[PDB]
RNA sequence: ACGGAAGGGCACCACCAGGAGUGGAGCCUGCGGCUUAAUUUGACCAACACGGGGAAACUCACCAGGUCCAGACACAAUAAGGAUUGACAGAUUGAGAGCUCUUUCUUGAUUUUGUGGGUGGUGGUGCAUGGCCGUUCUUAGUUGGUGGAGUGAUUUGUCUGCUUAAUUGCGAUAACGAACGAGACCUUAACCUACUAAAUAGUGGUGCUAGCAUUUGCUGGUUAUCCACUUCUUAGAGGGACUAUCGGUUUCAAGCCGAUGGAAGUUUGAGGCAAUAACAGGUCUGUGAUGCCCUUAGACGUUCUGGGCCGCACGCGCGCUACACUGACGGAGCCAGCGAGUCUAACCUUGGCCGAGAGGUCUUGGUAAUCUUGUGAAACUCCGUCGUGCUGGGGAUAGAGCAUUGUAAUUAUUGCUCUUCAACGAGGAAUUCCUAGUAAGCGCAAGUCAUCAGCUUGCGUUGAUUACGUCCCUGCCCUUUGUACACACC
C-alpha cells in the first residue's frame, strides 16, 4: 500500500496546505511558496526593499 | 468479492501462545495453522 | 557470444553498479523444440542475464504485453528496451 | 482493545492530537495506527463527546460534557 | 600612519612609518604589482611628488577584496593618502599641502575615494536596468 | 569564579540593545571584568518568491527579509551573580545561552 | 543551528496563531505573545473577553495548554498559557473582522455590520477605519462595498507603524464573503515607536 | 471615450546618437500543430525558462491494468452457541497480492446487507465567489463637508501663467477649509583618523622562531605566546546634505543654470510601500477558502505496477554555444561579493591516501564573523604553440568504456575518457533592452534539488560607445475642441 517517497517531491510537503509543488524548503521552513506569502508576517519576514 | 462461507457450527503445534484453538487445517501435509 | 565468453564480473558499468524465478519453471514444464511458454512482466528495468536465454518474455510497455524471444546478443540490455512503449508518430 | 486504549488515552489525557498521515503506523503517544485513531475520534465526533479542529493537518480532539 | 584606499571593494591598508624609503605591496616592491600595464598606476603618487624624495619614510600596504585592476587603484589611493597623513601628523601642514595639491590637481582618485557601487540588479532582467527580451506574438 | 560567555540572538534589535545594556551594567555595577559586546552581523535570511499564487500576468518577484542580529558578551563572575544575571535578562524575543 | 531555529520560532508562532485563530474565534481572540524564559514558555492569548478562554475555571485554558503541549511536544509544566483582556479592544482589527464576521453568519445586513464596526473602532479612538465587504452582496454579481469612516493612510513606512488589518472568509449560503477591516489608530496614544506622523510637525513658542 | 484636431508637458516597456544584440546556424526550453493508449492541464502589451512547471518512481492531475474504504453517524435483518476479520501452500496475477479460486483454519459484535445521511475529489464552473496577483497606470491622479453655478445629469473647489519628477509649488481665484495619492516615510549603498566594543575581525611591539642578508634589516611562523590599539572589519548610538556658499537668470516668486567646497549636489544612487475607480485579466491545479453542479465502492476518493507528460512532416517565443588572431589551446600569474550548511544524522566538507579523470576511501572542522572559505570564481594578465585554411574556430550527431545519485538511469539523469567533428564564413523582412559602475562580457552563491541548468533570484569582477534632446514613430498626463461613439473607433 505504500513504495518509497524517502526524496523527491512527494516526499515532503506543505506544513499548512500539504501540497507538494512551490514548496519553500530554505531554512526548514517547508511552507508552500503561496502559504508562506499569506503568514510570511507571522514568521517574521518582512519587507524593506 | 471474498464472500467467507459460513463455516457452519463445528491439533496442537509451537508458538506456545495458541491457547487451544489453533487446530491446524489438513488439506495435504499443511502443519500451517490459522494463526500463522 | 559475449565479450570474451556471476556472469556480471565482465560487463558495462551500469550493470555492474545495478548488482523472475518462474522462468526456468516455463523452460522445462514444455516438450522441447520449440519455444517456451511466455512469461509477462512488467519489470522492464530488468537487465537480461546468461540464465533467461532462449525464453519468450512478455514485457509490458504500458498496454498490450509485447512478445519477445530472448537472444545471445540481447545480454546486457535492459528488458525495456525491447518493448516500445510508444507508437511511431509516421512524419 | 483497538479502540480501548484509544478511549482511555482520550479519557486520561484529556485531548488528544493526530496528525493527518493516514498510513503513519504508531501515533506518537497512543500505542495504535494514526488511522485508528483518527477514525476512532471520528465516531467520537458530533454524535458525541469530542470536537476537532484542524489548524494545519494535526486534528486537536477535545472532550465534552 | 595607517591609511586606506578603496576602489569598488578592494581595501589596501597602508602602514607608513619611519624607515629609509621601503615600498611593499603584498610583501612584494612596488615594482611587482603585476598587473604589467597598470604599473605605473601605483608609480603615479611616487613621480608626481618626488622621484625619490624619501629615505625617511617606509610604506607597506596589504590589499584585498575587489579585483586586479581595483586593487592596483586602491593601493594607489592608499600609498597617496599614507604620504599625506604622514606629512599632515609629522613633518608639516605647509607641506601637507603643497603636495595635497600635486595629487588633487592631477587626481585620478588619489586621495578620493570614488563613490561609485553596484547598482543593485532588479527582477524582471540580468543586470541593474537590462531587462529580459520582450516578445509580442 | 567561573568564565561565562552569554550570547544573545534576536530579530528585535531593540530589545536585544537593551538586554545588552542590562548585562553591562549588572557587570560594571560590580565592578567585574569582562570582554565587550561583540556584534555578530545581521544575518539578512533573504526569501524571494513570486508574488501571484498562479503564473500570470508581469513576473513580479518579493524579497522577505529576517535580520538575526547576534551579540556575544564574556566575563567572569561567581555563581550567585551568574544565576542572577541569566535570571535578570528575560526580555521578550532575545534567545540567551550561557556558556561556561 | 540558530537561524533555523528562529524560523521555526516564527514559523511554531504562526501555528499558535491561526490555531487560536480557528479555536478561539468565539471567544474574541486577537492575537498570541510567546514569551520563551528558561524555566518555561508562556503563550498568552490577548482576548477581547477572556473568561470563555478560561472556561470552568480553568478547564477550557487546561484543555487548551493540554493539547498546545502535546501538539508541539513539549514537556508536561513546560508550556504555560494565560490569558489578558485586551485594552481598548475597539482597537484591534482582528477583533472586529471576527465581530462582523459573527454577525454576517447570525444574520444581519451587511451594510448594518459594517457600519456597525466602523461606528465602534470610531468611537473607541481610531483616527480612520475601513470594512470592506466583497463577494456576492447581492444575488450573483459580486461587487464590493466599501464603509470608510475618518482618515486612511496607505503608502510607507507608518502603514507598519500604526495601520492594522485583517480579513476573513464568511460562509454563508451563497459562495464566500471576503471581509477586510482596517483601523489606524492615533500615533498620539501610541504609547511605543514614534508618536506622530512623519510629516507631522509641532512648534512650540 | 475617441479623433489621420489644436495647444502644453512627458517616457529608451518611444524615437533620436549609439551599444549589445534577437530574427539566420546547432542545441536547450516553453507554446501551437501532428501523433499517441495517454502524449494531463491552465494561460494566447497584460500567454509562449510562466504556473516558482529543471516531471525516471512520487509530484500526477493523462493512459493500460490491480487493491483498499480512510462509506462518520441514525434505523432494520444478518447476529449475541458466530455479523464479520485475516490467512501460509498452490491455480490466477507484473506482483512474495489470499484480488478471486483449490481450502479449512483463525479472529470476534470492532463490521456486513438495505435506507437515509455523510466524507473525499488537481472533477466542472475564475462568466457564481473569497483571498492573492497582474494590468489599466510609472503615470499624477482621486474624493467628500459647507458655500457658489446649473430645472438636471453635472460643475467649481481640483485653475490662466510660470515651475516641479509630481494636483510639486509660486501664485491666481466662487470658493473656503480638508482627506487620500506625490512627497514625507522605511530598507539598503556611499563617508565618519568622531564615541562604545571586539583569539568568532584585524593591526602593530615584544616573546618563541625556519630562511635571506649579518649593524640588525626583509618576508615569512608561532589558533591559549606576550602587551597595546581600533586605521581596515563588524554594528549599536549618532553626525553628515539642507541643492550649502558664491555668481547669473529669473514677470514680484516658486525655481533653474554654472563654479567652488564637499564622500555625497539626478528626488545623492537603488529599491520597499504605494490612492480612487475598474477588468467578466489569471488563479476552483496553493489552501481543511468556497457556493452550485457532477461523482462517491467496476469511484472522478485513495493506493500499487507499468507507461506518458520528453513522443516529430512543421511554425513561433525566451535562451545557451559559436562563426574566431581584440582568438583557440597550453603552461604560469592567482583578485571578489551576495550566501548556505547535519543532533535524530548524514548537511557544507578542509586534510591525508588511491585513481588519468569522474570519483573512491580514512579522518577532520563547523549548528557557523569560528569550519567548508581568503569559496586561490571566470572573464582577465604574462609567456609560448597555432597562422588564417571550416583551421589547432565550432562542438551538434553518434560509438565504445569508467563512475556517481537513486528501489529503479532503457527513451542515453548527470559526470568522466577516447573516438566521429554536422550546421554555422556575423544572419532577409522585421524586432528587443539599455544613459554610468550603467550597457556588454565574466563567473559565483541561493531557489527548485536524491541526481539533473542552457532557468530565475541576487552577488560581485572587467567595464565602453553614445545622449544630456525631442514629440517624428509607439504610447501617457492636463487643457481646449468636434462627435451621429457609451459594447465607448476593435
Ligand atoms: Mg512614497
Ligand atoms: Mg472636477
Ligand atoms: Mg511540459
Ligand atoms: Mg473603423
Ligand atoms: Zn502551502
Ligand atoms: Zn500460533
Amino acid at each position: 500500500f505504500s513504495h518509497p517517497r524517502r526524496y523527491g517531491k512527494g516526499s515532503r510537503q506543505c506544513r499548512v496546505c500539504s501540497s507538494h509543488t512551490g514548496l519553500i524548503r530554505k531554512y526548514g521552513l517547508n511552507i508552500c511558496r503561496q502559504c508562506f506569502r499569506e503568514k510570511a508576517n507571522d514568521i517574521g519576514f518582512n519587507k524593506f526593499r | 468479492k471474498h464472500k467467507k462461507v459460513k463455516l457452519a457450527v463445528l491439533r496442537e503445534c509451537s508458538n506456545p501462545t495458541c491457547g487451544a484453538g489453533v487446530f491446524l487445517a489438513n488439506h495435504k501435509d499443511r502443519l500451517y495453522c490459522g494463526k500463522c | 557470444s559475449y565479450r570474451g565468453v556471476d556472469f556480471v564480473k565482465l560487463a558495462p558499468a551500469r550493470v555492474r553498479r545495478r548488482f523472475m524465478k518462474k522462468l526456468r519453471a516455463a523452460k522445462l514444464a514444455a516438450p522441447e523444440n520449440e519455444k517456451p511458454a511466455p512469461v509477462r512482466t512488467h519489470m522492464r528495468n530488468m537487465i537480461i542475464v546468461p540464465e533467461m536465454i532462449g525464453s519468450v518474455v512478455g514485457i509490458y510497455n504500458g498496454k498490450a504485453f509485447n512478445q519477445v524471444e530472448i537472444r545471445p546478443e540481447m545480454l546486457g540490455h535492459y528488458l525495456g528496451e525491447f518493448s516500445i512503449t510508444y507508437t511511431p508518430v509516421r512524419h | 482493545e483497538d479502540r480501548n486504549k484509544i478511549h482511555q488515552y482520550l479519557f486520561q489525557e484529556g485531548v488528544v492530537v493526530a496528525k493527518k498521515d493516514f498510513n503513519q503506523a504508531k501515533h506518537e503517544e497512543i500505542d495504535t495506527k494514526n488511522l485508528y485513531v483518527i477514525k476512532a475520534l471520528q465516531s467520537l465526533t458530533s454524535k458525541g463527546y469530542v470536537k476537532t479542529q484542524f489548524s494545519w493537518q494535526y486534528y486537536y480532539y477535545t472532550l465534552t460534557e | 600612519v595607517q591609511t586606506f584606499g578603496k576602489k569598488k571593494s578592494a581595501t589596501a591598508v597602508a602602514h607608513v612609518k619611519a624607515g629609509k624609503g621601503l615600498i611593499k605591496v603584498n610583501g612584494s616592491p612596488i615594482t611587482l604589482v603585476e598587473p604589467e600595464i597598470l604599473r605605473f598606476k601605483v608609480y603615479e603618487p611616487l613621480l608626481l611628488v618626488g622621484l625619490d624624495k624619501f629615505s625617511n619614510i617606509d610604506i607597506r600596504v596589504r590589499v584585498t577584496g575587489g579585483g586586479h585592476v581595483s586593487q592596483v587603484y586602491a593601493i594607489r589611493q592608499a600609498i597617496a593618502k599614507g604620504l599625506v597623513a604622514y606629512h599632515q601628523k609629522y613633518v608639516d601642514e605647509q607641506s601637507k599641502n603643497e603636495l595635497k595639491k600635486a595629487f588633487t590637481s592631477y587626481d585620478r582618485t588619489l586621495l578620493i575615494a570614488d563613490s561609485r557601487r553596484p547598482e543593485p540588479k532588479k527582477f524582471g532582467g540580468k543586470g541593474a536596468r537590462s531587462r529580459f527580451q520582450k516578445s509580442y506574438r | 569564579i567561573i568564565k561565562i560567555r552569554i550570547t544573545l540572538t534576536s530579530t528585535k534589535v531593540k530589545q536585544l540593545e537593551n538586554v545588552s545594556s542590562n548585562i553591562v551594567k549588572n557587570a560594571e555595577q560590580h565592578n567585574l571584568v569582562k570582554k565587550g559586546p561583540v556584534r555578530l552581523p545581521t544575518k539578512v535570511l533573504k526569501i524571494s518568491t513570486r508574488k501571484t499564487p498562479n503564473g500570470e500576468g508581469s513576473k513580479t518577484w518579493e524579497t522577505y527579509e529576517m535580520r538575526i542580529h547576534k551579540r556575544y558578551i564574556d566575563l567572569e563572575a561567581p555563581v550567585q551573580i551568574v544565576k542572577r544575571i541569566t535570571q535578570i535578562t528575560i526580555e521578550p524575543g532575545v534567545d540567551v545561552e550561557v556558556v561556561v | 543551528s540558530k537561524k533555523r531555529k528562529l524560523v521555526a520560532d516564527g514559523v511554531f508562532y504562526a501555528e499558535l496563531n491561526e490555531f487560536f485563530t480557528r479555536e478561539l474565534a468565539e471567544e474574541g481572540y486577537s492575537g498570541v505573545e510567546v514569551r520563551v524564559t528558561p524555566t518555561k514558555t508562556e503563550v498568552i492569548i490577548r482576548a477581547t473577553r477572556t473568561q470563555d478562554v478560561l472556561g470552568e475555571n480553568g478547564r477550557r485554558i487546561n484543555e487548551l495548554t493540554l493539547l498546545v503541549q502535546k501538539r508541539f511536544k513539549y514537556a508536561p509544566g513546560t508550556i504555560v498559557l494565560y490569558a489578558e483582556r485586551v485594552q481598548d479592544r475597539g482597537l484591534s482589527a482582528v477583533a472586529q473582522a471576527e465581530s462582523m464576521k459573527f454577525k454576517l453568519l447570525n444574520g444581519l445586513a451587511i451594510r448594518r455590520a459594517a457600519y456597525g464596526v466602523v461606528r465602534y473602532v470610531m468611537e473607541s479612538g481610531a483616527k480612520g477605519c475601513e470594512v470592506v465587504v466583497s463577494g456576492k452582496l447581492r444575488a450573483a454579481r459580486a461587487k464590493a462595498m466599501k464603509f470608510a469612516d475618518g482618515f486612511l493612510i496607505h503608502s510607507g513606512q507608518p502603514v507598519n507603524d500604526f495601520i492594522d488589518t485583517a480579513t476573513r472568509h464568511v460562509l454563508m449560503r451563497q459562495g464566500v464573503l471576503g471581509i477586510k477591516v482596517k483601523i489606524m489608530r492615533d500615533p498620539a496614544k501610541s504609547r511605543t515607536g514614534p508618536k506622530a506622523l512623519p510629516d507631522a510637525v509641532t512648534i512650540i513658542e
